[PDB]
């Protein structure tokens, strides 16, 4: 019946405070109860307030729900800012015949421990040429922040066709992790004396080569 | 001659009042068995304010006023004297000097129906507290913003009004439970309403 | 204690149907109120329907883009609930969570969501499931034969998502990362595993790795030989 | 449900002075406020009802007064048997009557240094092989003593235990006993019995004591 | 008016005990009856009421466990007491209810009967006299008393003479000793010219093991 | 203790009226209503209304508006149920109860019913005259039991009452609930099974009395 | 108004049996304002239950009501042999209504009708009036066909049926079938029949008569 409107992502330092509001749309915020949930990446999401401003047996005093009836709003506020809070969060309430969410609010922890990436290189196989294809296969790890950029050479020109390279992930140490792939024939491979892998981060430059041998 | 108050015709009723338009039955001119209110097994709450239980069986009243509605478990500590909320505040306000008895059970058997009971009614908004004794019925929508609302709803222009969700299945705090307030009335007229005379 | 498990779900193409189950345990199923709520990828919760409990009147609810199309139901003598899904769409691709609170805070047939299951795939694709490709990548053949090398497989042109790898049946796990797969122009998947060893082994003890695509059931041990 | 509160929580005033006593209401209770007094190892007498309606039989001196929130209780001066705990009650809310947690009313009397006394173990406690030393300080002001058993002039430790009175409704002193106790064959390995007294009241502690056989 | 306690003393944790309470000096049938507790340190807590219309009364730390009666015909109260608890540990006081009007209030109390809750078995004292001496003897005034040792639980009660020697007694609160077991001492100042002429006895009475003593005390001659 | 007694039986012609009292007993009369209930002749309840004891405030079913009133004094703590113009559908037992399904002061709807029930009062209206019934055999003829009786025709109003050989012959009786016939007046047959050995030497006489016009006709049965 | 359908309208257990009988409302009656009652065989009625589900004073614990909505129940736990009875529910959630009503009657073995045939007496013919009758004698169950038959002519309109409660010895029913002419009609025929078909009977048990033989 009504929807509920979250800013889609909010960023803050340890031991601070931040806000996150809930807007309904249509009918009083204060109509029904509103609740919030606490998801992290590959892990369902777990109540961290009920009934506007109730928290369940478990959750820190850290975490206090809201309702301001001027902005038709829900809050959830988060308090002394822990590497655990870096979650998505969302809001929900109901009408008599339908439950809605909130489209999201993505948490980030701005202050943790700059790392630069472990790169790792490898050539297109024996069998993979065989097959007659060839992939050079650069594999980025270990990296914060979680935003990397990665830049091929054959010799010395910067290659850009048959380049795919994913969007950085969160591995278990808090880092981060990224794959980039060079899409090449057999005859590419080997008409030049040489392909790197260039991976920039935080301004600094990491550098693998490789050749046929 | 020495009729019995009809205090069954209040815990007996059928149907209750939605509290926003709480339902008041004025006693006069009888004889009061208390007895019936003693050792209450159904009562969830029973509670007196300027008198002792034991003592309305010893008292006279000009009159009383048996005050009958439906809320929550978790509103029924909304009706006492020096109360505030939803309920104390829009729908039923007692005063700080109330003479008088609140007494309520839980109802779910009652009050709630297979494909819920929606037609039991508390006020969200007013512009105002309630004086104590004050009952307001306006279905007038409540403006919450610097827009007038031009008596339609929209954007901060909403119903003064709200339904309790009662589904069979709600948490005991959250089921509906009848509750009946006895004001006790002492004025200069002769004392209609008294206790047994034996 | 409390614990929901939804089963089925895969690939399936539009207009096509599919049904997925949620066994429940530790609470009264009986009492509880049920909700489907869906998670598309890289993106928040939808709300799919409820179904009220047999002592509310036992009836389903449904959002906007879902009803006349799914159907949820339960059966209480297995404490399962269902998704009946028909005419599926793209916008229908999401992993599948079901859902309820404690009964101590229920209200309207509605309260927290504090019990969601692990939550099942549904992938509404034109495209049919492909195998991957599974090739050795080879330790760099210089270093020195007294210190570290890095070997691995490259899992290369399948779909959909998830493919599974491990080496030597599982007996190495220490210095093992397998890394996220890119989404390719192709429409298909291309994922890397690499394992740390010592030089010094790579002449006398045998590297496999281990991989497993369950949309296509491709199993592939590929041995991970030096040049 | 109506918590009930009161200050001051202890005072001490002279015989003579006007002690004036608070109670406050968590809620509104109008006139519905009762005084009583308690002394030590005696029931609760009811002083005030309706806030200032005296008891039957009160002394004149107590007298009551507030409404809505705030309450008091006043004894106009302050006499020697008035040394007691007084707590407040609502009696608006029913059944559940709360008391607030009391004062307590402690006589700031002069000094008055300690009549000191000494006692051997009973014949009959020695044939049950055990010996209980008693030392008394009778009618003395201020609490504050200390008490040092001696035996054979070696001090004494552990071997010791004392019980103070609380204070006296006529003179407004206090008694403190202390009791050194031994076995029948401690108490025989030894001559001198000594309990020595060191108090404000005192220009040097005094000591009383028995030879173990004197008297 | 007066009102008695009784059936005070030493219960099992988890056990059960039924208190009694007689009236006296006013008609009981006419009048609300209740029952008060004072722990020794947590203030005091209303835990039953009884009316004259067979109407009953508990807060919810008592509901269920404890029940309140009344026999008119033996101007008697009593408080039935289940489930009992280290933290029932109190001093149980019965009260008269009056009203002036609408005003209610507690206008007569009990001298109260302690209940302890607690894993152990009653003693009987031991008594001793604190026998008088020069040792003992200021200013025409001389100090004798009684020792009352090694029992449990509390109270110990004592009087002098049959209760006909008040003046100039003082009563320690009891020492809780190393042992587990109690102890007190009884002493009274006497004019030291009336030992021997006079006779001094301390009537000693323990209720937990039904123990009375009438102790007399010898004056010493030295 | 609580009782409710209603007045004796009342026979009517059409266009007349009956006043049917309900004295109450052995409870506050003015805490609870009084509800009105008839039944006709074997079948089922039709509700006819409603009074308070306290205020006088009544309930009627729509079939009765305009022709019932109820009264109530609470002097003699009596009920009344007054019905005027009267005819054939207004023959039924007339049932008075005390009312727990509306309050006697607020006139609002209880959780109750109708709990104490007065015995009842039969009323039948009739065009019809004292008739005292014709009385005619019922004659066996030609194994090993037979059966006999008496046709009891003609009568009004109800009872007639018909013993066999002045009460010594009971067991094998059967007396019929009686038929109103198109004539407004009663008929009904009294049989007994006898044994065929001593059919031509028993006597065998139905013991008709018709309290209502004091007829008695003791009919002798026997073979033609 | 709410109407109330009771169902079957008879109902036949047997003693020491659970009766279980039905009422059911045009609309859904408020739980709080249904009753039932008990008649026995010549008394007025007694109140069983009301809300629903709340036995009377002084009944045994033996009845009890239930259900809600459109459908409630009456339970006899065990029939006991004073409970063979009519039995009623009450509605005031709007009006006030009652049931048709339900019969509850001893479930006996099948009993085969002693079928008997009487003339008019030459006293009714003097009268100008003519009654023959038909008696169907201790049966069970109460369902049997009694057709009239005159010179083989079936007689419909001019005829009248009565039938017993249930014997207090063997619980069976007895019938008595009349039909009525005047003198004039009963003298134009000379073959009188009552056709008997009844449960207990392999074929149809016709009793006949010649008129004057
Ligand atoms: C209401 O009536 C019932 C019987 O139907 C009776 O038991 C009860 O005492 C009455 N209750 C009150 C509070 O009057």
């Amino acid at each position: 019946n009504f929807m509920l409107t979250q800013p889609h992502s909010v960023s803050e330092s340890p031991g601070k405070t931040v806000t996150i509001s809930c807007t309904r749309s249509s009918g009083s915020i204060a109509s029904n109860y509103v609740q919030w949930y606490q998801q992290r990446p590959g892990s369902s999401p777990t109540t961290v307030i009920y009934e506007d401003n109730q928290r369940p047996s478990g959750v820190p005093d850290r975490f206090s729900g809201s309702i301001d009836s001027s902005s038709n709003s829900a809050s959830l506020t988060i308090s002394g800012l822990k590497t655990e809070d870096e979650a998505d969060y969302y809001c929900q309430s109901y009408d008599s015949s339908n439950q809605v969410f909130g489209g999201g609010t993505k948490l980030t922890v701005l202050g943790q421990p700059k790392a630069a990436p472990s790169v790792t290189l490898f050539p297109p196989s024996s069998e993979e040429l065989q097959a007659n294809k060839a992939t050079l296969v650069c594999l980025i790890s270990d990296f914060y922040p979680g935003a990397v950029t990665v830049a091929w050479k054959a010799d010395s020109s910067p290659v850009k066709a048959g380049v795919e390279t994913t969007t950085p992930s969160k591995q278990s140490n808090n880092k981060y992790a990224a794959s980039s792939y060079l899409s090449l024939t057999p005859e590419q491979w080997k008409s030049h004396r040489s392909y790197s892998c260039q991976v920039t981060h935080e301004g600094s430059t990491v550098e693998k080569t490789v050749a046929p041998t | 001659i020495t009729n019995l108050c009809p205090f069954g015709e209040v815990f007996n009723a059928t149907r209750f009042a939605s509290v926003y338009a709480w339902n008041r039955k004025r006693i006069s001119n009888c004889v009061a068995d208390y007895s019936v209110l003693y050792n209450s097994a159904s009562f969830s709450t029973f509670k007196c304010y300027g008198v002792s239980p034991t003592k309305l069986n010893d008292l006279c009243f000009t009159n009383v006023y048996a005050d009958s509605f439906v809320i929550r478990g978790d509103e029924v500590r909304q009706i006492a004297p020096g109360q505030t909320g939803k309920i104390a505040d829009y729908n039923y306000k007692l005063p700080d000097d109330f003479t008088g008895c609140v007494i309520a059970w839980n109802s779910n058997n009652l009050d709630s129906k297979v494909g819920g009971n929606y037609n039991y009614l508390y006020r969200l908004f007013r512009k105002s507290n309630l004086k104590p004794f004050e009952r307001d019925i306006s279905t007038e929508i409540y403006q919450a913003g610097s827009t007038p609302c031009n008596g339609v709803e929209g954007f901060n222009c909403y119903f003064p009004l709200q339904s309790y969700g009662f589904q069979p299945t709600n948490g005991v705090g959250y089921q509906p439970y009848r509750v009946v307030v006895l004001s006790f009335e002492l004025l200069h007229a002769p004392a209609t309403v008294c206790g047994p005379k034996k | 204690e409390v614990q929901l498990v939804e089963s089925g779900g895969g690939l399936v193409k539009p207009g096509g149907s599919l049904r997925l189950s949620c066994a429940a345990s530790g609470f009264t199923f009986s009492n509880a109120w049920m909700s489907w709520v869906r998670q598309a990828p890289g993106k928040g919760l939808e709300w799919v329907g409820r179904i009220k409990s047999k002592t509310d009147g036992g009836t389903t609810d449904y959002a906007a883009p879902v009803k006349g199309r799914f159907t949820i139901s339960r059966d209480d003598s297995k404490n399962t609930l269902y998704l009946q899904m028909n005419s599926l769409k793209t916008e229908d691709t999401a992993v599948y969570y079901c859902t309820t609170g404690s009964e101590t805070y229920y209200y309207d047939s509605s309260g927290p969501f504090d019990y969601w299951g692990q939550g099942t795939l549904v992938t509404v694709s034109s495209a049919s499931t492909k195998g991957p490709s599974v090739f050795p990548l080879a330790p760099s053949s210089k270093s020195t034969s007294g210190g570290t090398a890095a070997l691995g497989c490259l899992v290369k042109d399948y779909f959909p998502e998830p493919v599974t790898v491990s080496w030597n049946s599982g007996a190495l796990t220490s210095g093992v990362h397998t890394f996220p797969a890119v989404l390719q122009s192709s429409g298909l998947y291309s994922l890397s595993s690499v394992v740390t060893v010592p030089s010094s082994s790579l002449g006398t003890q045998t590297y496999i790795c281990n991989v497993n695509h369950k949309p296509s059931n491709t199993k592939v041990d590929k041995k991970v030989e030096p040049k | 449900d109506i918590e009930m509160t009161q200050s001051p929580s202890s005072l001490s005033a002279a015989v003579g002075d006007r002690v004036t006593i608070t109670c406050r209401a968590s809620q509104s209770i109008g006139s519905y406020l009762n005084w009583y007094q308690q002394k030590p190892g005696k029931a609760p007498k009811l002083l005030i009802y309706a806030a200032s309606s005296l008891q039957s039989g009160v002394p004149s001196r107590f007298s009551g007064s507030g409404s809505g929130t705030d309450f008091t209780l006043t004894i106009s001066s302050l006499q020697p048997e008035d040394f007691a705990i007084y707590y407040c009650q609502q009696s608006y809310v029913s059944p559940t009557y709360t008391f607030g947690p009391g004062t307590k009313v402690d006589i700031k009397r002069t000094v008055a240094a300690p009549s000191v006394f000494i006692f051997p173990p009973s014949d009959e406690q020695l044939k049950s092989g055990t010996a209980s030393v008693v030392c008394l300080l009778n009618n003395f002001y201020p609490r504050e003593a200390k008490v040092q058993w001696k035996v054979d002039n070696a001090l004494q430790s552990g071997n010791s235990q004392e019980s103070v009175t609380e204070q006296d409704s006529k003179d407004s002193t206090y008694s403190l006993s202390s009791t050194l106790t031994l076995s029948k064959a401690d108490y025989e390995k030894h001559k001198v019995y000594a309990c020595e007294v060191t108090h404000q009241g005192l220009s040097s502690p005094v000591t009383k004591s028995f030879n173990r056989g004197e008297c």
